[PDB]
């Protein structure tokens, strides 16, 4: 009965659902909210590898801000005082 | 500049104000016996096995320089004369007990050198296993077989 | 007949899609890996 038209873009996507359903939808939410997470966990990893990039250079002593800008936002704003 | 960690009424080691961060090895147990120091937050590096925080504002005269440079020859702790050569820095056995840690290794000049950890002994001698300074960053020797005071 | 279980079409559009999921697990990966051999350069460099 109902129509499923193609698009588009996505639009039609969700009209899909009513055509064979109940479910399908709900698994795909499931999966763009576990590729979510693993975006998610990606920069956590990557602000942590950050961290161990400026590490070293944590103590004290000129020697960057130089390399710190270019410098991962953070680098800097951070040398300095 | 040198300031006792104490662990229960007892000294462990040492803490030091080396440039303008406030040093103590990571390996010692208590909290440095100094009001102003020990409310501070420190930033532990286990590579390093040190442990460093920054100098508060009106204790900034009281740190003690450093220096990457170091030639071969003599220089001075309190025990007396260290003497380096090939890279190593060295002692009469027996003039470095442990509870020496953090103690500072200085030059005629003043300027702090490297900051004694342990020592390893080789008999006559015993090679000091130390933190020092390199090109501009810090840096660990450690002799094999070291015993961590 | 017909009835059962996916997936199927619709081709292109379907890849369209789908393209746009798991190159960020990719970069991140790679990154990841990219800092463990920073890591071991300051390791070395000790």
């Amino acid at each position: 009965s109902t129509n499923g038209t193609a698009h588009g873009h996505p639009h039609e996507i969700i009209l899909y659902y009513y055509e064979l359903y109940p479910t399908m939808t709900v698994v795909i939410v499931s999966v763009a909210s576990f590729v979510l997470l693993s975006m998610v966990g990606t920069a956590v990893g990557m602000c942590v590898c950050a961290r161990r990039r400026c590490i070293t250079p944590y103590e004290l002593t000129p020697g960057a801000t130089v390399p710190f800008l270019l410098s991962l936002l953070c680098c800097v704003r951070t040398t300095k005082a | 500049c040198i300031f006792e960690v104490k662990h229960e009424g007892k000294v462990m080691g040492y803490a030091c104000l080396v440039g303008d961060k406030v040093m103590k090895p990571a390996h010692v147990k208590g909290t440095i016996d100094n009001a102003d120091l020990a409310k501070l937050a420190f930033k532990r590096s286990s590579k390093y096995d040190l442990e460093c925080a920054q100098i508060p504002v009106h204790m900034k005269s009281d740190a003690s320089k450093f220096t990457h440079e170091k030639p071969e020859g003599y220089y001075n702790w309190h025990h007396g004369a260290v003497q380096y050569s090939g890279g190593r820095f060295t002692i009469p056995t027996g003039a470095g007990k442990p509870g020496d840690s953090g103690r500072p290794i200085f030059d005629n000049k003043g300027r702090v050198v490297a900051i004694v950890l342990g020592g390893a002994n080789e008999g006559a001698r015993t090679a000091l296993s130390v933190v020092t300074w390199n090109k501009d960053i810090v840096t660990k020797i450690t002799p094999e077989g070291a015993e961590e005071w | 007949h017909t009835t059962l279980g996916v997936q199927d079409i619709s081709t292109t559009a379907m890849s369209w899609v789908q393209k746009i999921t798991g190159g960020v697990g990719l970069i991140v990966a790679v990154a990841a890996l990219i800092l463990i051999v920073v890591l071991c350069v300051s390791f070395s460099r000790h």
